[PDB]
């Protein structure tokens, strides 16, 4: 889950 | 009878004139009813059987006991749906075939009190609420995304910012994307006849935020009648209940968690700054995580960027096909 959870995290603002 | 003939033929020979035109205004139903089963409609075979919650397009006026709606579901014919005087008159008829109404009760007792009826056994009365039963609600539910945090934060504002760019990269061309600023969770209409007229009043809804309010409402309304999906980022929403009584009841969308093990992994890659209020976030969660699923219009359990982009894709692409 954290695989696709980290990655959304990261792209959407930074 | 040739004029029941002829007022259905000139009332049919009016449906498909008004086939290929703008929509008008709409409202909501919060009754159960069938306009085919009544006898009293303009053309019959052709009502339209709605249920509690629904919604209808009205397109032009016809008299003050029938309109002319189409249903928000896909494929909607032309139907015909029922005043609210003609509701009322219809509302009157599910309890009146009943064996009493009022206060005398049937227990073996015909012929000794007759009890004429009173004030209280009538519409009237019972003015406590006064629930309307249509309601002036926008023509296009407005789309909110909630979860999973409190909003304005760090955690709440770019997992839902990624969705407005997504959205607006494939809508480009007919989608209006919209912040607001002033609060919006207290949007109701049966408080008092005019809260705050005028701003020069200087009395303690004047001059609080109170009359801000009102004033985006109309312009949502206005909005809603440009016929162009519209999305609101709202940073005022926390709970679904909160904007779920008032008149515009936005769409609801819930993006949800499997487990609040990931949650807390989550701020921890963030940094310093949020663990101060990871408190409060760990709480907003769980305080939104046992409002029942239902509740929430959609869900949005993935957890990959493009199964939980296309989810909500086919979803708002099917309601904009069904509208027209």
């Amino acid at each position: 889950d954290l695989k696709g959870y980290l990655d959304w995290i990261t792209q959407a603002e930074d | 009878e040739s004029a029941r003939r002829e007022v259905e033929s000139q009332a049919q020979q009016q449906l498909e004139r008004a086939k290929h035109k703008p929509v008008a205004f709409a409202v909501r139903t919060n009754v159960s009813y069938c306009g085919v089963l009544d006898e009293e409609c303009p053309v019959q075979g052709s009502g339209v059987n709605f249920e509690a919650k629904d919604f209808l397009h009205i397109k032009e006026k016809y008299s003050n006991d029938w309109w002319i709606g189409r249903l928000v579901k896909e494929g909607g014919d032309i139907a015909f749906i029922p005043s609210p005087q003609r509701l009322e008159s219809i509302r009157l008829k599910q309890e009146q075939k009943a064996r009493r109404s009022g206060n005398p009760s049937s227990l073996s007792d015909i012929g000794n009190r007759r009890s004429p009826p009173p004030s209280l056994a009538k519409q009237k009365q019972k003015q406590a609420e006064h629930v309307p039963p249509y309601d002036v609600v926008p023509s296009m539910r407005p789309v909110v995304l909630v979860g999973p945090s409190l909003k304005g934060y760090e955690v709440t504002d770019m997992m839902q910012k990624a969705l407005f760019d997504f959205l607006k990269h494939r809508f480009d061309g007919r989608i209006s994307i919209t912040r607001v600023t002033a609060d919006l969770s207290l949007a109701k209409r049966s408080v008092l006849n005019n809260p705050g007229k005028r701003t020069i009043i200087e009395r303690s809804s004047a001059r609080s935020s109170i009359a801000e309010v009102q004033s985006e409402i109309e312009r949502i309304f206005e909005l809603a009648k440009s016929l162009q999906l519209v999305v609101l980022d709202a940073d005022t929403i926390n709970h679904p209940a909160q904007l779920a009584k008032t008149s515009l009841a936005p769409i609801i969308v819930f993006v949800k968690v499997s487990s609040p093990k990931v949650l807390q992994r989550l701020i921890r890659s963030r940094g310093k700054s949020q663990m101060k209020h990871l408190t409060v976030q760990m709480m907003a969660y769980d305080k939104l995580v046992q409002c029942p699923p239902e509740s929430f219009d959609v869900i949005l359990d993935e957890n990959q960027l493009e199964d939980a982009c296309e989810h909500l894709a086919e979803y708002l692409e099917v309601y904009w096909r069904a509208t027209h």
